[PDB]
């Protein structure tokens, strides 16, 4: 058997692997075959804040009207995120996703400009996407980070799918070394439990400007690489559409008919 | 910590339950005894850090 | 615990199906108790084992094993042997072995390759049988593919023996794979399930295994459709839901 400990690791394991859409099902599930809340509580508390700053959660605060990503760039500890845009801390409960106690806070001009060409660039080809960038100091190095997060919830007809890229440029003038994670996740579950996992890397080195022709740059390059991505996927759905589907199970024997039964056996 | 709310509308019903039951004479020691699944790890680690 | 069940079959409905085989280890150390009824619930991709005795393949899963064994279809044995597992009696052995004919001649003319395996056990008034079935793909075009099948049928015999009453319940795990710099890393696996109920003519003319075999037909049938819809147009239509290429209007 196994320590509770254990348990709880198990049950982190598993709500951190939570679908798009689906923490608070698999977050009921857990908790009822752990049986023991306060072992919950205690031993899954990393996991909750985890899966909302992977899942790049979005969030609104009252008062403003860009809603906010949960990001591991906006952890500022003890409970607390960034908003970059608005120069904010606010509280953020990790279960009911609520934003709360929104207080001021102390790259600018890059992430700014940044900022506005992706805003422009979000609101164009994703339909329900936010978008969070952050400049930085890594280790030595001034970086902005742009995050994307965009999603279609339809619970009712067993469906789920988000996508998240994160982009990093860290940029060393005139050049920037661009590091970019792309993920797509699509969770399809009536009768059944059929999900696409994708992701796709990206390292590159760029040129670098002033500002505002450097944002612009940025978002250029940015588009066009999620745009090879979501091509190159449609693409790889076509051909296993036509030719690798079609491989593994005839939709017909070669007699163009069904099978006699009788015939087979004798 | 509480219940969270469900936008599902009904509970998923499980058809393997009702599936015949088949009675062994020795239980499992393991659930695994002795690939598809691939980039799937990533997925989960993934990150531009 | 009908309702840990519940819980635990629902979770499994919802953890990346690719990890099933790690995810169900590790939620029945979370519920033992649910050990047994996990087992035969939740379903995994197919495993091939080798049988030394005959030299041929078969397909592994819960309706084959006892203690940490699987029974072979051909030889009878179990791997590794095992003291008294359950088997067929020998009636239900000879019909067994002119299942696993039958179904192998189905598999041939709806696959061309893979493997399959057939699974019976007595029931108080009548029989159960799994039919399992593997094909992979060649690896043409860099994409990986694996089909699996899951058959599970109850065979409700009626004292006059005309006919029969039969419940499928139907499984199939579709398994695609690739890695192309695009892209990048894509899986896309999972399963759907169905179930039938039929009541059929049992003659010298209409067999057994010619009911079964009809119902593991139209059931294929059907979910090849749905797999294929479901598959490469439902969550296809949400990948592009979730951003556009062109420009919004």
């Amino acid at each position: 058997r196994v320590s509770d400990e254990e348990k709880v690791r198990i049950a982190a394991k598993f709500i951190t692997h939570a679908p798009p859409g689906e923490f608070n099902e698999v977050f009921n599930d857990v908790r009822l075959l752990l049986n023991n809340d306060n072992l919950l509580r205690e031993g899954a508390a990393h996991a909750f804040a985890q899966y909302n700053m992977d899942q790049f959660t979005p969030v609104k605060i009252e008062g403003y009207d860009d809603q906010v990503l949960i990001t591991e760039h906006g952890d500022l500890g003890n409970g607390r995120f960034l908003d970059p845009r608005n120069k904010i801390s606010f509280k953020f409960d990790h279960l009911r996703k609520e934003a709360s106690d929104p207080q001021p806070e102390d790259l600018k001009q890059w992430r700014d400009a940044c900022d506005s060409a992706l805003r422009a660039y979000v609101k164009d080809h994703y339909p329900n996407g936010f978008c969070t960038v952050y400049g930085k100091s890594i280790d030595g190095q001034q970086t902005i980070i742009a995050c994307i997060e965009s999603h279609q919830f339809q619970p009712k007809n067993f469906w789920n799918g988000r996508w998240r890229s994160e982009w990093k440029f860290t940029i060393t003038p005139p050049t920037a070394q661009v590091a970019a994670v792309l993920k797509i996740q699509v969770h399809y579950y009536e009768d059944g439990n059929v999900q696409l996992v994708s992701h796709k890397d990206i390292q590159d080195s760029v040129q670098v400007s002033s500002d505002v022709q450097t944002a612009k740059e940025f978002i250029k390059i940015i588009e066009n690489a999620e745009n090879e991505y979501q091509t190159a996927i449609s693409e790889n759905y076509q051909t296993m559409s036509d030719t690798t589907f079609k491989a593994l199970r005839r939709q017909l024997p070669v007699t163009r008919t069904k099978i006699d039964w009788n015939k087979i056996l004798s | 910590i509480s219940e969270l709310p469900s936008e599902e509308g009904k509970k998923l019903e499980h058809f393997t339950k009702l599936r015949p039951k088949r009675n062994k004479k020795q239980q499992p020691t393991q659930a695994a005894v002795c690939r598809v699944d691939e980039g799937v790890d990533e997925f989960f680690t993934k990150k531009v850090t | 615990s009908d309702q840990q069940l519940d819980c635990a079959l629902d979770l499994m409905r919802r953890l990346p199906p690719q990890q099933i085989e790690k995810n169900l280890s590790d939620l029945i150390d979370l519920v033992p108790s649910l050990c047994e009824d996990l087992l035969s619930s939740v379903d995994q991709p197919l495993k091939i084992a080798r049988d030394k005795v005959v030299g041929k393949d078969y397909l592994l899963c819960d309706y084959n094993r006892d203690g940490d064994s699987y029974r072979s279809p051909w030889s009878n044995k179990y791997d590794p042997p095992l003291e008294d597992g359950a088997m067929p009696s020998a009636r239900l052995r000879k019909l067994e072995v002119e299942a696993n004919n039958a179904f192998d001649q189905y598999r041939d003319l709806y696959f061309e390759g893979g493997v399959s395996s057939v699974y019976l056990w007595d029931l108080d008034h009548g029989f159960a049988g799994v039919i399992l079935i593997k094909k992979a793909g060649d690896g043409s075009k860099k994409i990986k593919g694996c089909w699996d099948s899951i058959h599970v049928v109850e065979v409700q015999e009626k004292s006059s023996g005309r006919t029969a009453h039969y419940k499928l319940t139907s499984t199939v795990m579709l398994w695609l794979q690739t890695n192309k710099t695009g892209s990048g890393t894509m899986n896309l696996g999972g399963s759907l399930t169905r179930q039938m109920e039929k009541d059929e003519t049992v003659s010298d003319s209409s067999p057994h295994i010619a009911n079964i075999g009809r119902l593991v037909e139209d059931m294929e049938n059907k979910i090849r459709s749905t797999l294929n819809e479901i598959y490469f147009g439902k969550t296809k239509d949400i990948v592009n839901g979730l951003r556009s290429i062109d420009a919004i209007p």
